[PDB]
RNA sequence: UGAAGACAUUGUCAGGUGGGGAGUUCCUUUAGUCCCUCGAAAUUUGAGGCUAGAGGAGAAAAGUUACCACA
RNA sequence: GACCCUGUUGAGCUUGACUCUAGUUUGACAUUGUGAAAAGACAUAGGAGGUGUAGAAUAGGUGGGAGCUUCGGCGCCAGUG
């Protein structure tokens, strides 16, 4: 376990800025004089409180497996990738939101891109390729992805037309079960 | 304390606010297990009927 | 032989033992009446002699048959609502809308739900993937109700391989404080990490340690939970290998490790705690060499801890005396659970308070 | 063995439909995308999520087996016994 | 966040100001409803944190983890208009 | 000279970790004497210890796959 | 189409020395006082106690013990353990 370098912190926040608005709130101090930090453990980035990070130093690095919330992993080529383990963070301050109906929630959880027939609520003035968080009709976050077309251009699209590209779904939890 | 030099007045208010946090905390722990649905309000209507105002942390101060 | 013939003899032998004073035979003693009850119980229910006589000594005749009948029948599936995400009324209503038959598991938990049947897989439902419930066992609910953790404490869970209990402490802690989740197995730890992230837990550290190293590693925990690995005499329905693969050798090494684990849990905790210094020891076994014998050992070699009232509503008092073994009289506070009495797995809960 | 079983008794969606659901979103179809495994297989769990490595090998229902006629050499008899796991196929690690 | 803070506001303001805020939250409850209903139902309270009154941001405070308790002081407020005003809000809540 | 207060702060030993700074080039398996210690139960075990085989230039990156995507 | 290979990428596995130490963290001890109200453990001197099953019955336990007797009840023996 070691903190991030300045190159790695820039890469991690760049990916997060694609999906969220107020990144200052992520690292802002808390009431009890504590704050959230970023940690790297086996090319995996973890979002965790500083107090938890300090008391987790007692665990040997070959014996530590998880810590706080895992945002994702740095790939072999030096590129941060988000994972669905970071979805609760993404939904808290999501910039653009898409809501899928019942007929689109199950296909999304199996790993399919959202189409027009699945959308039940948009977010107006959303550019072409932007990071959006996917919810169902009960405001339950299902995952996140990147939009395929602009909101204005998606309205005139065919029912069987891709409106969002899938990047992570909660069905991946069945994978590592 | 960056005003006047009334440390006695400062201490009087300092101990006053501390007693208020203790009382605010005192009620907080007590009410954490109370149902207050808009239809039925029996528990809140009988929240602390069997308690006197002397037992509260502010009551111990005021006496 | 004829299995239905064995059942008739089993029933015949039990009623004889109930009324041996008036209904008996010419000169055969009740010693070989019980011994006959041993063979036909072994042959019918598929137990070896060592465990069956062990189980028969635990219970009297007509309760014992109810115990052996309960072990063959499966147990109902129960789910635990994640307080970190929702509460029971919507999750019941949400699953009812999808075709799941639900009732509250009972009046003793505001969090558990009981499922009869469903038209969709219960482990793939969208609110499951959202982290709104976890498939757990009703016996697993009990240890965390005995060890109720408050906010802003440090907790130690010494065996969190499935993850149901560790998530429950996080829910009761409202995602505040620190939870040390520990598994000596890397393979099972991956499932715990997945359960933690699915259920939205942020205040946990998953470490892969042997639980006997913990006072050396960190120490100072406010509340420590210990589910010792055991024979599995209360989970016989899910694991039938217990019926024949538990001999005298196994029942000698297992309490030794459990005794070593309990002492580690005692030393791990903090007696001078602002909120609590409680230790809860739990087991999914019914045998006395793994329950109330390890508890007696802890009280006899650590005179700085004391058994306290467990706090669960239902349960049966622990055993004070056994086959020549005299225990500390305070062991009556410990509770037992049986499948035939309560439709929950065989279980045992003990709760300690550290004072020095 | 049969008598023991007799007394004891007296006491999700397919991979193919998942592929149809996924390919519905991805309208453009790449030639040769589906790889139907035409060999007999054993899976086990009713519903599972596969890694993206193997999310393209589809194993049909009709080619699935759960039991086998297993012969005991010493006790000369064979009984239909359920299959728990496949340990090694000495023709292809992928298999 | 504003609904909880506004009940706190109504507690310690002049009679007409308290009445004005009380009427305002009557419209807020009427127009939105289920978005703020869990604030007046203890069973629907969120359990994913603790309420932070003096937060620096609106989202920083966790307002769905608390319950509106101020009705027990405003029901005994000296102004009959305020008491009728409070009863107006619950009547809308009960009709949700 | 006034304020707070027997709590902090601080100091000393024993440890855990240390992808950071400086310097230099322990656990697990196997067979054995039933040889010593520790823990457990009493009419026996488990873990260490000993004998000699096997596993673990160096934070820059490196190796590897009948797998995936693109060329 | 399938087969073999190469390059980039993704998913995964393994390695990435040793000794001190910054940082971080656990336990014990020291400053360091006076009172008062409670709680625990140590000291005696007492009092009262033992109900898992079977056993008629509420068997702390350990040793002798086949005879004791407010002289009629007990014992032993047979059980049950």
């Amino acid at each position: 376990m070691r903190p991030l370098t300045d190159q790695e912190m820039k890469i991690v926040l760049d990916k997060l800025a694609n999906y969220m608005t107020d990144l200052k709130s992520l690292i802002a101090p808390l009431e009890d004089g504590d704050r959230y930090v970023f940690r790297m453990q086996k090319d995996r980035v973890y979002y965790v409180k500083l107090s938890i990070a300090n008391i987790a130093t007692c665990v040997a690095r070959d014996k530590l497996l998880s810590l706080g919330t895992c945002l994702g992993k740095m790939t072999k080529s030096g590129k941060f990738r988000l994972h669905i383990t970071a979805l609760p963070i993404l939904a808290q301050n999501a910039r653009y939101k898409i809501w899928v109906k019942d007929n689109g929630a199950q296909p999304f959880l199996y790993g399919s891109n959202i189409v027009k027939a699945h959308v039940g609520r948009w977010t107006e003035d959303c550019p072409e390729h932007s990071g959006c968080v996917v919810y169902n009709m009960a405001d339950i976050p299902l995952g996140f992805g990147v939009t395929a077309r602009s909101t204005a251009e998606a309205r005139r699209l065919d029912p069987t037309g891709i409106v969002c590209f899938r990047q992570a779904d909660c069905g991946e939890y069945l994978r590592d079960e | 304390r960056k005003g006047n030099k009334n440390a006695k007045l400062g201490s009087s208010l300092v101990v006053l606010v501390q007693k208020l946090e203790m009382n605010a905390k005192f009620i907080e722990e007590r009410r954490a297990k109370v149902d207050f649905a808009p239809k039925d309000r029996a528990q809140v209507d009988a929240f602390l009927k069997d308690l006197e105002w002397e037992k509260t942390p502010l009551g111990a101060y005021v006496v | 032989p004829d299995l239905q013939m064995l059942r008739t003899r089993i029933t015949d032998t039990i009623r004889v033992l109930e009324d041996f004073q008036n209904l008996a035979e010419e000169g055969r003693s009740r010693a070989e009446y019980t011994n006959q009850l041993l063979k036909d119980i072994c042959a019918y229910y598929g137990y070896n002699e060592y465990l069956a006589e062990k189980l028969l000594n635990l219970f009297p005749p007509r309760e014992a048959f109810a115990f052996f009948e309960a072990n063959e029948t499966p147990r109902p599936v129960v789910i635990r609502t994640n307080t970190l995400r929702t509460h029971r009324r919507d999750l019941a209503q949400a699953l009812i809308n999808r075709g799941v038959t639900l009732e509250p598991v009972g009046k003793w938990s505001k969090v558990g739900l009981q499922v009869f049947d469903s038209k969709v897989p219960l482990g793939a439902t969208p609110e499951y993937l959202a982290g709104h419930y976890i498939l757990q066992a009703a016996s697993s609910f009990l240890p965390v109700m005995a060890l109720c953790p408050q906010e802003n404490e440090r907790c130690l869970d010494m065996a969190a391989a499935p993850g149901g209990k560790t998530t429950h402490m996080a829910a009761l802690m409202k995602n505040t404080g620190v939870i040390f989740a520990n598994d000596p197995s890397k393979s099972r730890a991956k499932g715990l990490i997945g359960n933690i992230h699915r259920l939205g837990v942020r205040n946990t550290i998953v470490c892969n340690y042997d639980a006997r190293e913990f006072p050396r590693v960190i120490g100072g925990f406010d509340r420590v939970l210990l589910d010792a690995p055991c024979s599995g005499t209360g989970v016989i329905c899910k694991d039938p290998s217990v019926k024949t693969n538990r001999d005298a050798k196994d029942f000698m090494q297992l309490p030794h490790t459990q005794k070593q684990l309990l002492l580690a849990a005692i030393d791990s905790c903090n007696h001078a705690s602002k909120t609590g210094g409680y230790i809860v020891y739990s087991t999914c076994s019914v045998c006395v060499e793994e329950n109330e014998e390890v508890v007696n050992y802890a009280l006899s070699r650590r005179p700085n801890v004391k058994l306290v009232e467990t706090g669960l509503p239902f349960g049966k008092e622990g055993f004070t005396s056994y086959m020549g073994k005299t225990f500390h009289p305070s062991l009556k506070l410990t509770r037992r659970f049986y499948p035939h009495l309560y439709n929950v797995d065989g279980f045992f809960v003990a709760k300690f308070k550290k004072i020095g | 063995i049969k008598n023991k079983r007799a007394e004891k008794a007296a006491r999700g969606i397919s991979e193919e439909e998942m592929f149809k659901v996924v390919k519905t979103g991805k309208k453009t179809h790449k030639k040769g995308w589906k790889r139907i495994v035409t060999k007999p297989t054993f899976v086990g769990p009713d519903f599972t999520r596969r890694p993206v490595k193997y999310e393209r090998f589809i194993r049909p229902m009709g080619l699935r087996y759960k039991k086998a006629n297993v012969t005991h050499p010493t006790l000369n008899v064979t009984v239909q016994l359920p299959i728990l796991s496949v340990k090694k196929n000495p023709s292809n690690p992928l298999y | 966040a504003f609904c909880k803070q506004l009940m706190t506001l109504a507690l310690q303001v002049p009679e007409k100001s308290s009445q004005a805020i009380l009427g305002l939250l009557q419209d807020v409850v009427h127009t939105h409803g289920r978005k703020v209903a869990a604030l007046w139902n203890t069973e629907e309270r969120k359990g994913d944190g603790t309420y932070k009154p003096l937060s620096e941001t609106v989202e920083g405070s966790n307002p769905f983890t608390t319950t509106i308790w101020e009705g027990e002081l405003l029901r005994k407020h000296y102004c009959p208009k305020v008491r009728e005003g409070l009863k107006a809000m619950e009547k809308e809540l009960r009709s949700i």
